[PDB]
Formats: C-alpha cells, sequence, structure tokens
C-alpha cells in the first residue's frame, strides 16, 4: 500500500488478534500481553461500511424493456435491438470491473493508513521516551508496569513523569 | 531495564483473492460478492401481480381462443408466457405481432367493454370447428364473424365515437379464403375490403384468395389488425366483405406491466426482481443469471465473480 506499513515495515499480521484490527503486543517487567486498539479499527470498519453501503444502493428498477430473445430471423431491426443490449451489458460490465478494482485499491490504502495513523500517534505519545526500532515497535527507556502499558494504550500516558529516568537510558 | 511497545494488525489463516488497480489477484481478510449468480429456479408471487399464461399467450388470450377463456378482463404486472403454449382457434396471423403483443403487454389489462355496433343485412356470430366452444363450432370470443344474410352482403358502414376520457383499443381482422367459391358462398361479392379509420388514421385490407398450409382443418385464414381511438376522435368500419368485426374494445392504462417468456413455476413468496429463470434476490448491485429482468434487479454483468474487498491486505504468520 501507499504507506508502506501493512505488508511493509510491519512484516506481519497477527493471526492471534481476533478482537480487533489493529492493536498492540508489549513486553515489559510483568510478561508479554496483547490488546485491541478500538478506535482505529472502528475507524477502517466505517469507512468500509461507508463504501459497501454505497456500492449496494438498489440503483434501478425497470419494467417493459425490449425484447432481448428471439425465435425467428428478422434482419434489421433485430440486429438492433441485440445490439443495444450487447453494447449495454459491455458498458455495465466495463464499470463493475472498474468498481471493484478502484475500491479494492482504495481500501488496502485506506486500511494500510489506518495502521499508519495509529503507529505516528503512538510515537507522538512516547515523546522522548521511546524510539522507532523501525518494524512497527517502539523500545520504551523505562519500567513500564501494566498500568504504564494501558495508560499508552488509553491515552493518558503523561510523558513528562518517565522523561528524566528515559532521557538517561537512552543518552548513554 | 525497560520494554517493547509493537503495533501490529490482524490477520487471518485463509485470506481471498481481490482485483485492483495493479494486482490481478491480492489476498484481503476478507470480501463479498457483488454479482448474484443464483437463483431459486421459481418465480414469486409477490411484490409484483404474475399472471401465468399456462397454454395461453397474450394474444390468444386477447382474442379470446376459447381455451383462453378464463383470461377474459385479466390483469397482470407480469404476464408469464409458457413454451408449451399453443393456439386452438382459427388458424391467424398479426402482421407486427410483435408491436400488439408489447402494446397490450405493457397496458397490464384485458378488460373489454361491448359496444353495440348495428352490423345491417348480414349474418352474426359466425363459428368454425377449428374453433371448438363447448361441443359446437365457435370462434374467438371478442370477434363477430360476419358473413351473408339471405343471398347478400351489403356495403356495411358503422361508427362508433369515443367520448370517453381514455383511449379505446379495437382489435379486427380479415378473413383470407382459400378458394373463390369460399369467398363468394360466404360474402357474395367476388373480392372484398375492409377500412377501418378515425380522424387521424385509415388502414385499409384487402383480402387474398389462395391456400395457406392446412392448420387446424382450414387452408383459410385470419389477419388480425388494431386502431387505437382517443377521446374525442370516432371509429368508422367500411366493408363489402370478409370483415371480422370487433365487439367492442379494451381499456387501455399505462403502468409497469409486462410480459416474459418463461417456463419456471411460480411459488408463494417474496421477491422483487424476477427473471427467466427465477427470482433472485437484489441485494447485490450486479448480476449474470440473465440480461431478462423484471423490477428492482441488479444489472446484468458477464463477469460470474466479482470481489469487493471488506478488509486489509492479510499478510499471515
Ligand atoms: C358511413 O358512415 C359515416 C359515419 O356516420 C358517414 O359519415 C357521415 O356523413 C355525413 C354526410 O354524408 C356527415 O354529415 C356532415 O356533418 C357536418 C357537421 O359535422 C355538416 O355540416 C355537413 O353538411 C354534413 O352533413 C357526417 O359528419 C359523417 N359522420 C362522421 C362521423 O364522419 C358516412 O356518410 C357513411 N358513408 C356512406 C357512403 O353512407
Ligand atoms: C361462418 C361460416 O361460414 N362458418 C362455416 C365455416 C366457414 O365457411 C369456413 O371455415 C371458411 O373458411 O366452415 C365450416 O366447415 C368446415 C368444413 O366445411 C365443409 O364444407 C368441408 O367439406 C370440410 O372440408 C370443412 O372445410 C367450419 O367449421 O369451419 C362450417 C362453418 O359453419
Ligand atoms: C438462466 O437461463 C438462461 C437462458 O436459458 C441460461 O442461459 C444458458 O446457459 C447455458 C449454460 O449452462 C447455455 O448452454 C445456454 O446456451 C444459455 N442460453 C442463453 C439463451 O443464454 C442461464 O445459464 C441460466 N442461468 C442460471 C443461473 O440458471
Ligand atoms: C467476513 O465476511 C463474511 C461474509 O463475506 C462474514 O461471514 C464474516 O463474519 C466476516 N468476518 C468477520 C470477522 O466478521
Amino acid at each position: 500500500g501507499l504507506f508502506g506499513a501493512i505488508a511493509g515495515f510491519i512484516e506481519n499480521g497477527w493471526e492471534g488478534m481476533i478482537d480487533g484490527w489493529y492493536g498492540f503486543r508489549h513486553q515489559n517487567s510483568e510478561g508479554t500481553g496483547q490488546a485491541a486498539d478500538l478506535k482505529s479499527t472502528q475507524a477502517a470498519i466505517d469507512q468500509i461500511n461507508g463504501k459497501l453501503n454505497r456500492v449496494i444502493e438498489k440503483t434501478n428498477e425497470k419494467f417493459h424493456q425490449i425484447e432481448k430473445e428471439f425465435s425467428e430471423v428478422e434482419g434489421r431491426i433485430q440486429d438492433l435491438e441485440k445490439y443495444v443490449e450487447d453494447t449495454k451489458i459491455d458498458l455495465w460490465s466495463y464499470n463493475a470491473e472498474l468498481l471493484v478494482a478502484l475500491e479494492n485499491q482504495h481500501t488496502i490504502d485506506l486500511t494500510d493508513s489506518e495502521m499508519n495513523k495509529l503507529f505516528e500517534k503512538t510515537g507522538r505519545q512516547l515523546r522522548e521516551n521511546a524510539e522507532d526500532m523501525g518494524n512497527g515497535c517502539f523500545k520504551i527507556y523505562h519500567k513500564c508496569d501494566n498500568a504504564c502499558i494501558e495508560s499508552i494504550r488509553n491515552g493518558t500516558y503523561d510523558h513528562d513523569v518517565y522523561r528524566d529516568e528515559a532521557l538517561n537510558n537512552r543518552f548513554q | 531495564p525497560g520494554a517493547t511497545l509493537c503495533l501490529g494488525h490482524h490477520a487471518v489463516p485463509n485470506g481471498t483473492l481481490v482485483k485492483t488497480i495493479t494486482d490481478d489477484q491480492i489476498e484481503v481478510t476478507n470480501a463479498t460478492e457483488l454479482v448474484q449468480s443464483s437463483s431459486t429456479g421459481k418465480i414469486c408471487n409477490n411484490p409484483h401481480r404474475i399472471l401465468d399464461g399456462i397454454d395461453c399467450t397474450l394474444i390468444d388470450a386477447l382474442l379470446g381462443d376459447p381455451h383462453c377463456d378464463v383470461f377474459q378482463n385479466e390483469t397482470w404486472d407480469l404476464f408469464v408466457e409458457r413454451s408449451k403454449a399453443f393456439s386452438n382457434c382459427y388458424p391467424y396471423d398479426v402482421p407486427d405481432y410483435a408491436s400488439l403483443r408489447s402494446l397490450v403487454a405493457s397496458s397490464g389489462t384485458l378488460e373489454f367493454i361491448t359496444e353495440g355496433f348495428t352490423w345491417t343485412g348480414v349474418t352474426q356470430n359466425g363459428g368454425s370447428n377449428a374453433c371448438k366452444r363447448g361441443p359446437g363450432s365457435g370462434f374467438f370470443s371478442r370477434l363477430n364473424w360476419l358473413t351473408k344474410s339471405g343471398s347478400t352482403y351489403p356495403v356495411l358502414n358503422v361508427t362508433m365515437p369515443n367520448n370517453d376520457n381514455f383511449d379505446k383499443l379495437y382489435i379486427w381482422g380479415v378473413h383470407h379464403p382459400s378458394t373463390n367459391q369460399e369467398q363468394t358462398s360466404l360474402y357474395v361479392q367476388a373480392s372484398g375490403r375492409v377500412t377501418v379509420s378515425t380522424r387521424r388514421s385509415q388502414q385499409t385490407i384487402i383480402p387474398n384468395i389462395g391456400s395457406r398450409p392446412w392448420v387446424r382443418q382450414a387452408s383459410s385464414r385470419i389477419s388480425i389488425y388494431w386502431t387505437i381511438v382517443k377521446p374525442g376522435d370516432v371509429l368508422v368500419i367500411n366493408s363489402n366483405g370478409n370483415l371480422i368485426a370487433p365487439r367492442g374494445y379494451f381499456k387501455m392504462r399505462t403502468g409497469k406491466s409486462s410480459i416474459m417468456r418463461s417456463d419456471a413455476p411460480i411459488d408463494t413468496c417474496i421477491s422483487e426482481c424476477i427473471t427467466p429463470n427465477g427470482s433472485i434476490p437484489n441485494d447485490k448491485p450486479f448480476q449474470n443469471v440473465n440480461k431478462i429482468t423484471y423490477g428492482a434487479c441488479p444489472k446484468y454483468v458477464k463477469q460470474n465473480t466479482l470481489k469487493l474487498a471488506t478488509g486489509m491486505r492479510n499478510v499471515p504468520e
């Protein structure tokens, strides 16, 4: 995708994450654990629901039309009736092919984008108390117990609290 | 002693392939189908009024072939013609059959109003063993076969004004005998003539005498014509022989009515979209079942599948 996260600097997905589309894995003093990020997950889902509902939006209702199958050879008029229908079908078939191509390219790019948005948001939360390893993982340079992780994940992590500690561990 | 915090995304073990601008096939976590490719094989009887033609074409129901008498004054949203349909009355043709079928199908009714035509000096209600009504000879219910009274067939000249505020459809015809003996025996004059007119139009038909292939006991034929009379206009019928006269008119409507050729059985269910293969759901925007449809239907396309991605790129472990 355009943002280079999904199938990019993040090597692969997590089959184990079943409660969300994007989220967090951590290792600290107290062990390892996993949690879904709801906001990013919902942003992707809402956008996909949006496009799905636009695409399946019932556009047409038709009643008496032209005949499209014929039991006798007639020539000119029937040639025209068939050509009109064949022309229509090819144009609709093209629209359908193009629609899914554009939709799907965009769906991949937007999901890639939401991964990236969450990554950049987290980086910004952590300020000078962590560093980007380049594989979608931050090395946090301080004691971050389960309370501290959950604070990063739920948006309450004050960086000023751990700054002195983390700055020291970084610049050695 | 610090901590590692990894950002990531889900994957699934068995993804689905979709098409994009750049890729013929690329794997995503999930997709949904946009092409309806199946039918139940049955035409749902709601919410459209479905009229099963059974053994009758719309035209035979219109003319009043005796085995189609059950269709008198019927109405429909969709008239369904079956491949088993057959004619069983006097042999006939309709120049521009397709147009008459279309305009009637589209009107959605066979509501017929009898009018008091006065045919002075001819015998009315002619019939044939080609068109049995009960045990005896008969004819199309909506047509009146006129022949000589005594030894004369005078010039018929009649009018019927339209003083209603709707259009009238008149169905009428011309008899084509096989021999000169038949012509003179039925109509006296050696050559007949039928002129049907309004203020705006006129049709004149000369009968042709000659054998046609034998069908249901006759080498003769009837040719069927139609005339629409608008409010304030007047019908005139003029003939010195061979007239197959109207008994009245059909009331015309405009609306959502049509006709479809199908052998699918009718069932009790609800479906907006009908194809000759049967009803189909209309939750998807496209369909590959049949280019012939009626109602709120997905648009016909040539592809049998098109997958809309409903998830991210699938990158498994
Ligand atoms: C066959 O039937 C038609 C229909 O009735 C006959 O048409 C009628 O012919 C008469 C006279 O021949 C027309 O009368 C005219 O009326 C106007 C006023 O509208 C009057 O000013 C004239 O002096 C004239 O008398 C009458 O309008 C006409 N009716 C219609 C509906 O067209 C026709 O005459 C019959 N043909 C034969 C050969 O008998
Ligand atoms: C209105 C009328 O004259 N009805 C006749 C009918 C017509 O004269 C005929 O269909 C015109 O094409 O003919 C009927 O007879 C069929 C029968 O007639 C014999 O004369 C002949 O020997 C047979 O081969 C056969 O044509 C008919 O039923 O069609 C009688 C009807 O009263
Ligand atoms: C719906 O009915 C149409 C018309 O009968 C089917 O079209 C036929 O498809 C078969 C392929 O299985 C061909 O052999 C025929 O030549 C086709 N005929 C026409 C006129 O196109 C169609 O396959 C049916 N579709 C479904 C889903 O039942
Ligand atoms: C993915 O879509 C399918 C239908 O195409 C659906 O059955 C399934 O529940 C969806 N996946 C999830 C995780 O909801």
